C-alpha cells in the first residue's frame, strides 16, 4: 500500500506537470484568474457562488466534476441556510475532503488541482482568500496568488519577484501573464481565459473579461 | 392578495399588494410578494406565504444553478416550464390548503423583436401555463378587479412611466374591492413593490416612485 | 400563554407568562416558554409544552452544532430559515394536536446600524416568517390582547427599562383579559421571565426588576 | 497480514512525522493548545463541548472529518441525555473506536493523531485530563502535556525539563513555544492558540489571537 | 389509581394504591404501581397496567444499562429526559387506549444543598414533563383529591416520619372519593405501597409502619 | 488459509503478549479481579450483568468493544426473558461465538483475551465458575484462577504453587499482587464480584480501601 | 369458555371445559382447552380458537426450544413474561375480532418454599399480567361465575383430590349460568379436562377421575 | 483454486485430530454418546429434537453455532409442520447441506466432525440410525457406532473388536470408555442417551453419582 500509494501520487503529478498552468492573484479589485486555454467554449475558470470564483488545472472532465460538485455544495448550503453563510473556506474544504477520498478510493486519482478564492462582500473590507487544494485533498491558503498545472516554480518565482500587492487591473493582469509566459513550452488573447472576481459588482462577483476589452488590457 | 404585470413598449412591469392575512385578521402590512428573481425576470406569487416564499426562493436558486453549471442561462421557455413543473409538483399539498400560485414577467433577451421581447406568463394550480399576447396579468383574490381595470386602462400605455402608473391603479382598484388586498396605506408610508424590466435589466421600482403615484391615484378620484 | 417581543433602541427585550393548562386546569404556574438559545438569540414558544420545549431544544442545538462545525455562527437570517423550517416540519403532528408556535428575538451583529440591529421574527404553523418592521410582536392565546395594549404603550420605549416595562404591562393586559396568560402572583412571588438581548448579548432579566415593574403597573391601576 | 498491519502503521507513523507539530498541557486556569500554523483560516485545534477540546496532527482533511464526526457525536448525546453526560473520556473513547476501525478496514488509514482535553465544570473543582488517541486507537491518559506530529521526541523532552504545574497562561506558552522552538522564529502569524478556560461559565473553549496573542508572548 | 410523592427536608418519599380495575370491577387488589427504578430513584405509573410496567422495567434498564457502558450514571436531567421520550414514545398507542403517565421520584446527587436534593418530576401524555418546585405532585384517577388533601396537609411535613404520613393520608382522601383507587383493607391488611430516599438512596417502606400510620388516620376519622 | 490462519493468530498471540497483565481468583467472599493498570479512567475490569463479571487483556478499543457488546447482551436477555435466566455460561458461550467470527472475518483478529466470572445469586451456595476466552473463540471453564496477558506463565506458576482456595480478601489480593509481580494503587485495578451483596455484585475498590488491603 | 387453575398443598390443578360455538350453535363438543406446556407448567386458553390453540402451540415451542438452545429451562418469570409480549403480540388483531386471553398454571422448582411452589398467572388483552396469591383464578366467560363459585368453595381444599373437586364445581357452576361453557355431558360421557401439577411434574387427570367427581356434584344437587 | 481446497482440507482435518474424541454406539435400550470431556459446563452432546441427538467433535464454537442452528431447523420444521415430520435423516441432510456450503465459502472452514443419532418414537420398533457429517459435508450412514475426534483408528479398532448388538446400558457403557482408552473417570467423560422408553423427549443426561455407579460399579 506503499506502493499503491507512491504509484498514485506520481499518476496524479506526472499528469499535472503535463498540463497547462493557471494563475490566481489577489489585487486591488479583488482577485484575478488568467489560464493558458486555446479553445474558445471549455473553461477552466467558473464561477461557484455570489463572491466565490473556482479555477482548475488538469484533466478537464475531472475538474469539471469537482466544479459541477462544488456548486452543488454551494447551491444547497444557500438553500439551506442563507446566501451569506457560503464561504471560500468552506468550499475549499470540501474539495479537500473530496478529493481526499477520491485520491484514497477511485480506481484512478484525479489528476487535478483546484483554487478557491473568495473577495468581500459589496461595501466590505475583508482582504481576499486564496485555496489551493492539491490531488490528495492536502489545502493550503495563500495570501497572494496561486499557481497550478505545468512548471509552477518557473512562474512562482516571476511572481514573487513580480507581485506587488494592491496593483491595477491592468499591472496584475500585466505581471500575470508574464508570469505564464515565463512556463510555458506564444499567447495573446485567442489563447488566454481570464476572469475577474470584481468586489465591486453588487452581488455576482465573478466576470469574463473577452475578446476586445481583454485586448484593451492587454497592451496597458 | 393581488399582483398585477404588464407589458409597456420595450419593456414589462409587475406589481404587487403588502398585505397579509389569516381569515379577516389582518396579520401584515408591509409583505413583499414580487422578486427579482434572475437579471431579467421577476416572479411575484399568491397564496399560502409559507410556500409562496418557499417558491420565489428556491425558483431563483434553481435559474442561477442552471447558469453557473452551464455557462449560460436558461432560455424563457425552460424557465416557464420549470416554474411549471414546481407548481404541479406542489398539487398535492396544494389541494390541502397550501396553495400558490405564480405570475413570471419577464424581458427575453434572445428575442426577435427587441420592442416585444417583453413576457408575461401567468399559471394555475395544475401547472397549466399562459403567455399573454394582450398585455397584461394579474393573479390573487383581487385578479379579477384588477385585469377589469387594466382592461379599461391599459390603452394609455405608451412607456415605461404610463405603465407603471396603469398597474399601481389596477392595484389599487384590486385592494378597493378586495379586502385581503391592502391598498395604499398614507399613514405608514406602505405602498405596493414594483419591479420593471426592460433591456438594461431587472430593477426594484424605488418606493418613492410608488408613494408619488399612490397619492397621485388618490387624488385622481378625490376631485 | 402569552409571549411578547419588542425593539427598543439598540435592543430587543422578549417576556413570558408562566402559566400552564389543560384545558381549565391550571397545571403549573412556573413554566418558562422564554429560552436563550444563542448568544444573541432569544426564542419564546407558544402551545404544547412538549413541543415547545423539544423545539427550543432542538434549535439551540442546531445552531450551536453549526457553530462548532463551521467556525463561525449562522447569520441571522439563516437562524430564522432553520426555525422556519422546523416548524414547517412539524406541520403534520401540529394538524393532529401538536402545535407550537414560536416568536424570535434577537440582535444582529452583523447589521449596518448597532442601534437599529434588533429584530424580531414571527411564524405561523406552516413556517411562514415575518421580520416585523413594526416595533413589537406578540404569541399565544393572549396576543391580541398584548399586542393592542403595547399598540398604546410602544411610544414611551426610549431605553431598555422602559421597554421591558411596557412588555410587563402588555403580559399584565394579556393576562387580564385570558385566563391562559398567568398574571403576576404576588402571594408567591412568580413573575413573568424576560430576556434582554443588546450589543453585549443576550442576559436573563433579573426576577426583582420584574417584580418591581409589575407592582408600579397594580399600584398605577388601583 | 503482519506484513500489511506493518505497512499501514508505517504509512501512518510517516504521515504524521511529515506533519507541523501541536502542543497541549495544562496550566492553572485549565488546559492551553499551542500549534505550529501558518495559515490564517484552517484550524488544527477546535472545540468539542462545552469543557471539551481538540487538538490534531497530521493530514487536515482526515482529522478534520474526525473533528466534525466528534462535534456530531457529542451535539447527539448531549441532546439524546443531557449535556451535563458528555464527558472528555467519551469523546476520547469513540476516536479510540474510529481510528481503530479506520486503520483496519478502510482503503488507506488516517495519517493523524489526536488529543482530546476536558476540564472541570463552573464552579466545580477537576483536574485537566488530557487523552492522546493514535492512528491505531490506542489511548493515553496523560495529565500534563501531549505532544503530537512532527519531530515528537525534541518537543517532549524540552517540554520534559521546562513543565511546571499550574503555571500562569504567559509563563505555559513560554514553554510552549520554546520546546516547539526545539522541534520541527514563531510568532502569532504562524501559531495557532486557543484554551479550555475552566473559568468561562459554560463554553470553555476561547481563541487568543492577534493583538492579544502577541500581547501575551512579550 | 392514585399515586403521590412529596419533598421533605433531606429526601423525598412516593405512596400507592392497590387496587386494579376494569370498569367497574375490581381485577386486583395487592397490585404494586410503585417502583424503585434505580439506586436514587422511585417510579409510580398510572393508566394501563401492561404498559405501566413495561414502562417500569424498561426504564429501570435503560438507566443500568447507560450506567455499565459509561461507568457513570445519568444526571438527573437525563433521566429525566429518557422517562419523557418513553412516554413521547408511546403516544400513538395512548391515543388508541393503551395510556400510561408516570410520575418520577429522585434524590439528585449532584445538588448543591442536600435539602434540596429531592426531585419530583410529574410527565403529560406528550412527554412534557415538570419539575415540582411546590412539594408534592400526583397522578391517576384520584389524582386531583390527593393533590387538594397534600395542599392542607402539607405544611405539617418536617422530616420522612411526617411526609409519609402525609403521603398515606391524601391517598386515603383519594380512596375516600375515588372508587377506582382503593383504601386501606383491613380485613385482609393491604396496603399503600411506599419508597423513601434520601441520601442513603431508595429504600421501600415497610408495610407495617403503613399500616399504623394508616389506623391511626382511620381513628382520627372515627 | 492455513497460512493466513496462523499469520492471524500470530498477530494475536504477539499483540497480547506486549499488554499488561491480568489476574482472576475465586476466593471465599466470591471472585477478584486484579489488574496492572495505570490509567486513572480508562479500565479493563467491568461489570457485565447482576452476579457476572468481565477482565480482559490486550488493545483498550478491541476489549471495550466486546465489553459494550457483552453488556448490550445481557442486558436485552434480561428484558427479554428474565434477569436470573442471565449466566456466566451464556455470557462466555456468545465471547466464544463473536470472538471465533472476528476472528475468522474481521480485516484484523482482536489482540485481546477475555475472562468472564459469575458467583451465585445472595443466599444460594454455588462455586464461582471462571472462564477465559482466546483470540481464536477458545472457551476454557477454570476451577480456581485465570492469568490473562504479556507472560503468563511466571503469574500463573505464582499461584499455582501459591493459591489457597476459600482465602479471605486481603488473603486473595495478596496472592494476586505477588503473582503479578513475577506495584501499589497508581497502578492497580481491583474490582470484586461480592457473592454478598444483594443484587448487583460488582464492587470497585479504589484508593484509600485498596490500599489499606495491600499493606499488612 | 371457563377455565378454572386453583392451589393446593404442594401443587396447582387447572381444568377446562369442552364446549365450542360459533355465535349460538355449538360447534364442538370434545375440544381441550388445557395443555401440558413444559413439565412444570399447563396453559389454558379463551377466546378465538384457532388463535388460542396456536399460543398454547408456539408457547410450548417456545418453551423448549430455550431449553435445548441453552440447557437449562426458562425461570418461571421468563415463562410469565414471553407469554405476556406474545399476548401483547396479538393485540392488534385481537382488537379485529381474533381475542385469545391466557391463564396459566405451574410449580416453580427454583422456588424457596416447596409447598409454596404453585403458581397462577392470569392476563389481559394488552398482557397485563398477574401472579395470584389468594389461590385461585379463572378465564372465559364464565370466569365470573366460576371465581365467586371458588370464593366459597376454597376452604375446603386441603390436598389434590379436594382442589380437583373445586375445581370440577366451579366449572359446573359456570356452565350452569353460562351457555358457552359446557357443563358434563352425561349421555356422551365427555367431562371437563384437568391437569395437575406438584413436585414430580405436571400430569393429565385421567378422564374416569373426573367422571366420578363430576357424578358427585350431579348426584349431590339434585 | 484446488490449492486452497486441499489447504482447507488440511486445516480441518488437522484441526480435528487435535480435539478429543467421542463415541455414539447403538445398544438395546437405543444410542448411548459418551465423550471424553472435562470441561463441568459447555458440552458436546445435545438434544436436537424429541428422538434426536446430536454430538461433534472439533472445536467449540463452531459445533456450538452447528449444534443451534439444528435446534432451529428442528423446530421451525416441528412447528411448521408436525413434531413427527422431524426425522434423523432430515436433520443430518441439513447438516450435510450446511457444512458443504461452510466448507466452500466461509472465510475459514469448520473443525468439526458431526453425529446425528435417532432412535424410535415410544412403541415403535424402528432400529436406532447413526448418521456422520464431516467437514466438508460428507454424509455416512453408520449402523452401529461412530468415532469422532483425535486418533479414530485404535478407539473404532476397540470397538470392532468388542461391540456386541442390544448389550446393557452398564455393558454399552464399559466397552464405549474401553474403546475410548486406547486413545477415564466421571470428572473426565459426558455421557447421555437417547432411551427409546421414554415417553416424548428420549435424550437424557447421565451425570455424577448415576454415572458412577453405572461405570464399574
Ligand atoms: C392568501 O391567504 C392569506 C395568506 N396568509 C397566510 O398565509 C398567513 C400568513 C401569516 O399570518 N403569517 C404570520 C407571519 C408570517 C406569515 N399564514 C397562514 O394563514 C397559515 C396557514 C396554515 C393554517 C393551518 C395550518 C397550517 C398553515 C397571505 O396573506 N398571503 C399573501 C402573501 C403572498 C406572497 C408572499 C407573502 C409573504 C409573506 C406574507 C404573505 C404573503
Ligand atoms: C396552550 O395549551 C396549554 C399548554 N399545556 C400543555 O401542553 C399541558 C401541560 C401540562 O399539563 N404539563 C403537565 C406536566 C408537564 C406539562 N399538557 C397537555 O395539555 C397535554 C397535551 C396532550 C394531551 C393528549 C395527547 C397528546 C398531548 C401550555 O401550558 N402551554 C404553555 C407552554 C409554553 C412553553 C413551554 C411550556 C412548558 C411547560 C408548560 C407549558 C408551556
Ligand atoms: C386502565 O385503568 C385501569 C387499569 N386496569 C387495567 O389496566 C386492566 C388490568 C387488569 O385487569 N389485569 C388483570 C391481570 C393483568 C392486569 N387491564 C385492562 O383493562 C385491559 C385493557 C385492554 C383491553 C383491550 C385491549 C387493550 C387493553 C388499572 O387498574 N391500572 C392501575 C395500575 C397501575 C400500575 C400498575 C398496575 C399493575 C397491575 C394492575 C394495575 C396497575
Ligand atoms: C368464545 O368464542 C367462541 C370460540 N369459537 C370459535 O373460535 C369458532 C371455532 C369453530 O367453530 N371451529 C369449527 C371447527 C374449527 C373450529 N370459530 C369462529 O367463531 C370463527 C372466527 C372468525 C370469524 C370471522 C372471521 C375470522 C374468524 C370458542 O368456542 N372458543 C373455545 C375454545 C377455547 C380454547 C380452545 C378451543 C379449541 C377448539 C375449539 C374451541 C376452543
Amino acid at each position: 500500500m506503499e506502493q499503491a500509494m507512491r504509484e498514485r501520487s506520481e499518476l496524479a503529478r506526472k499528469g499535472i506537470a503535463r498540463a497547462k498552468s493557471v494563475v490566481a492573484l489577489a489585487y486591488a479589485g479583488g482577485v484575478l484568474f488568467v489560464a493558458e486555454n486555446p479553445s474558445r467554449s471549455l473553461q477552466k475558470i467558473s464561477e461557484l457562488y455570489d463572491r466565490v470564483g473556482f479555477a482548475a488545472a488538469g484533466k478537464f472532465n475531472e475538474f469539471d466534476n469537482l466544479r459541477r460538485g462544488g456548486i452543488q455544495f454551494a447551491d444547497t448550503r444557500g438553500y439551506a441556510y442563507d446566501r451569506r453563510d457560503v464561504t471560500g473556506r468552506q468550499l475549499a474544504n470540501v474539495y479537500a475532503q473530496t478529493l481526499g477520498t477520491i485520491f484514497t478510493e477511485q480506481a484512478k486519482p484525479y489528476e487535478v488541482e483546484l483554487c478557491v478564492a473568495e473577495v468581500a462582500h459589496y461595501g466590505e473590507t475583508k482582504r481576499p482568500e486564496l485555496y489551493r487544494i492539491t490531488y490528495d485533498g492536502s489545502i493550503a491558503d495563500e495570501p497572494h496568488f496561486v499557481v497550478m498545472g505545468g512548471t509552477t516554480e518557473p512562474i512562482a518565482n516571476a511572481l514573487k519577484e513580480s507581485y506587488a500587492e494592491n496593483a491595477s487591473l491592468t499591472d496584475a493582469l500585466r505581471i500575470a501573464v508574464a508570469a505564464l509566459r515565463a512556463g510555458s513550452a506564444t499567447l495573446g488573447v485567442a489563447s488566454l481565459e481570464v476572469a475577474v472576481l470584481d468586489a465591486n459588482r453588487p452581488r455576482r462577483a465573478f466576470r469574463r473579461i473577452t475578446g476586445s476589452a481583454l485586448q484593451a488590457l492587454l497592451v496597458d | 392578495t393581488t399582483i398585477v404585470a404588464l407589458k409597456y413598449p420595450g419593456g414589462v412591469v409587475m406589481a404587487g399588494d403588502r398585505r397579509s392575512t389569516q381569515g379577516n385578521m389582518i396579520s401584515g402590512r408591509d409583505v413583499r410578494k414580487v422578486y427579482i428573481t434572475d437579471d431579467y425576470t421577476a416572479t411575484g406569487i399568491a397564496g399560502t406565504a409559507a410556500v409562496a416564499v418557499e417558491f420565489a426562493r428556491l425558483y431563483a436558486v434553481e435559474l442561477e444553478h442552471y447558469e453557473k453549471l452551464e455557462g449560460v442561462p436558461l432560455t424563457f421557455a425552460g424557465k416557464i416550464n420549470r416554474l411549471a413543473i414546481m407548481v404541479r409538483g406542489n398539487l398535492a399539498a396544494a389541494m390541502q390548503g397550501l396553495l400558490a400560485l405564480p405570475l413570471l414577467a419577464g424581458y427575453d433577451i434572445h428575442a426577435s423583436d427587441p420592442q416585444s421581447a417583453g413576457r408575461i406568463v401567468s399559471f394555475d394550480a395544475a401547472g397549466g401555463w399562459n403567455i399573454e399576447e394582450e398585455g397584461y396579468q394579474a393573479v390573487g383574490s383581487g385578479s379579477l378587479f384588477a385585469k377589469s381595470s387594466m382592461k379599461k386602462l391599459y390603452s394609455q400605455v405608451t412607456d415605461g412611466d404610463s405603465g407603471l402608473r396603469v398597474a399601481v391603479e389596477a392595484l389599487y382598484d384590486a385592494a378597493d374591492d378586495d379586502s385581503a388586498t391592502g391598498g395604499p396605506d398614507l399613514v405608514r408610508g406602505i405602498f405596493p413593490t414594483a419591479v420593471i424590466i426592460d433591456a438594461d435589466g431587472a430593477v426594484d421600482v424605488p418606493e418613492s416612485r410608488i408613494a408619488e403615484l399612490a397619492r397621485a391615484i388618490i387624488e385622481s378620484r378625490s376631485g
